[PDB]
């Protein structure tokens, strides 16, 4: 069972700030990890899939990193509408796991 | 004390070995060999090998050992000095054949890597299922040769080495695919189809092609390696041949790694905004296999090698290899657990798979004798240190003593542990490479009239006087 803990509560940032949210694995997935934006009043929505390869529609603000067993998301230039909720996500698409791939949190931006 | 300069070219064999006319036949008897034609089967509990891996598209490589004509009769007017010349055997005729009918031998196995085909379409759907990969056989190339040398022959394949260490960046990564060559057993199988690369060291899904080669390497003889060497050993007569034609266009899994630059194609909308595959491997398959030019039954002779030496065979040794598929029949065998029930069933009768081959060889050998007036004897020794070391020039050493006590019961708790425990070498270099072993010790015929393959070759020379005139007509 790969498993991405994800036990990390977010600090308070200002406007232009910067964040560095970890989310680490314990069995190796390869390249295979999403991430996700969760307003906490609608549906959820991606960013970046396979750690470097950003979808449409979405600003070059962001970046992607990490390889092997880690990895990261960093950004600058916090906005006003960037407070919701982030969650890393992996596809090693096994059977006997129990993922939910959970954890994550932003605090409302001052 | 002094000896002269040894000359620092080579030389072919026409200057330092003499021809008689003293010829001999020896023909083995015949060589069965049954098994399966895909895996070894074996215990479930542990190794032990109940019936061999027999499929015709195996090397089987022989071994002739030869009697020393150094303690060997022949007819009158042949003598020779043991103390200044020695005796050596040359082979002019050789036969390889084969009694069967003409197959086919297709395979394939259950779990072969395909995805979809890609030569014709309606829509293409990104499936990706889990292990979605199916069932699918195929044929294979026909191929034939026929190699003589005096010492075994070298074929080659591509596998993999140590890259520099200067970036490490995933176990996903690729080899470097270097190009190395190894001595032929009896077992490696060829295909000029997928061709030369180990399975098991290169390849971890081990689904790629179908598994008669899937725990084992695919050699290929190399043709350049063996004619350039100086000598002009390990083969003086080749023959090729072999076949080919592409049938089906098919997909790996498509997990691509070497991606698709970006300025190659242009960007659609909605389902077009993806890639189908890159990785195509296509089916071979031998056709129209025809019985008319087969390069087999058929007595060539040898007047000329490729190379420097001629059928000097030296260490009273040689080494025969044949590839034949053109034989590939399988044999749909079954046999019921139940033969009382009047209606057929499911499961009463469980099925099983063999495959067969038969061989035959002959040969015609003729006498050569080599004097040594202490200028050969610096070129022999160099040549090769065994060929000089199997005949002793050596007087004794100072204790000679009784060679070996040789006690009688040699099982027993009198004695001590006895028999070859330390084995120093005087064996063949070649011991852990398996080979196919031909005894032809004592099958030698001086006359050569009743036999097969003897009249063929005497037919072809001159035969006045030779024959003899034995119980006249009138």
């Amino acid at each position: 069972d790969p498993m991405l803990t994800q036990t990390a509560a977010s600090v308070e940032v200002a406007v232009g700030g910067t964040v560095t949210i970890k989310c680490q694995a314990s069995q190796s997935i390869g390249g295979y990890l999403s991430w996700y934006q969760q307003k906490p009043g609608q549906r959820p929505k991606l960013l970046i899939y396979r750690a470097s390869t950003l979808a449409s529609g979405v600003p070059s603000r962001f970046k992607g990193s990490g390889s092997g067993t880690e990895y990261t998301l960093t950004f600058s230039g916090v906005e006003c509408a960037d407070a919701a909720a982030y969650y890393c996500q992996q596809g090693y698409t096994s059977s006997d796991i129990n993922n939910a791939f959970g954890g994550g949190t932003e605090v409302v931006v001052k | 004390y002094l000896p002269p300069v040894p000359v620092s070219k080579v030389v072919s064999t026409d200057e330092y070995v003499a021809r008689t006319n003293i010829y001999y036949h020896a023909g083995t008897s015949r060589l069965l060999a049954v098994g399966h034609p895909y895996f070894p089967i074996k215990k479930p509990n542990n190794n032990k090998i109940l019936v061999p891996k027999v499929s015709g598209l195996q090397y089987r490589v022989f071994r002739i050992h030869l009697p020393d004509p150094n303690k060997f009769g022949f007819p009158d007017t042949s003598f020779y000095n043991p103390d200044t010349q020695r005796l050596v055997w040359a082979c002019v005729g050789v036969e390889v054949g084969r009694g069967q009918p003409l197959g086919v031998g297709i395979s394939g196995h259950p779990l072969l890597n395909k995805l979809d085909d890609t030569e014709n379409a309606s829509a293409y759907a990104a499936n990706a299922g889990v292990d979605n990969r199916e069932c699918i056989s195929m044929d294979y190339k026909q191929t034939q040769l026929c190699l003589i040398g005096c010492k075994p022959p070298i074929g080659e394949h591509w596998g993999k080495g140590s890259p520099c260490t200067n970036v490490a960046v995933n176990p996903g990564d690729c080899p470097p695919l270097e190009l190395i060559n190894t001595v032929i057993q009896d077992g490696d199988m060829v295909d000029t189809g997928f061709g030369a690369m180990d399975f098991t060291t290169l390849q971890a899904n081990k689904s790629e092609v179908p598994l008669d080669i899937c725990t084992s390497i695919c050699k290929y003889p190399d043709y350049i390696k063996m004619v350039s060497e100086p000598y002009g050993d390990s083969l003086f007569f080749y023959l090729r041949r072999e076949q080919m034609f592409v049938r089906h266009l098919f997909n790996r899994a498509g997990a691509v790694g070497e991606n698709v630059p970006d300025d190659l194609y242009i960007k659609g909308s909605g389902s077009t905004a993806n890639l189908a595959s890159s990785n195509y491997f296509p089916t071979p398959s031998g056709s129209m296999v025809t019985s008319d030019a087969q390069i087999f039954n058929k007595p060539y002779w040898l007047q000329r090698a490729q190379g420097h030496n001629n059928g000097i065979c030296w260490g009273n040794q040689l080494f025969v290899t044949v590839v034949d598929t053109t034989r590939s029949t399988n044999m749909s065998l079954c046999a019921a657990i139940s033969t009382s029930e009047t209606t057929y069933k499911n499961t009463n009768f469980k099925e099983y798979l063999r495959h067969g081959e038969e061989y035959d060889l002959q040969f015609i050998f003729q006498l050569c004798k080599i004097t040594l007036t202490a200028d050969v004897m610096t070129y022999i020794h160099s040549m090769n240190s065994t060929i000089l070391e199997d005949w002793n020039f050596g007087l004794q050493p100072p204790p000679g003593g009784t060679l070996e006590d040789t006690y009688r019961f040699v099982t027993s708790q009198a004695i001590a542990c006895q028999k070859h425990t330390p084995p120093a070498p005087k064996e063949d270099p070649l011991k852990k490479y398996t080979f196919w072993e031909v005894n032809l010790k004592e099958k030698f015929s001086a006359d050569l009239d009743q036999f097969p393959l003897g009249r063929k070759f005497l037919l072809q020379a001159g035969l006045k006087a030779k024959p003899k005139f034995t119980l006249g007509k009138r």
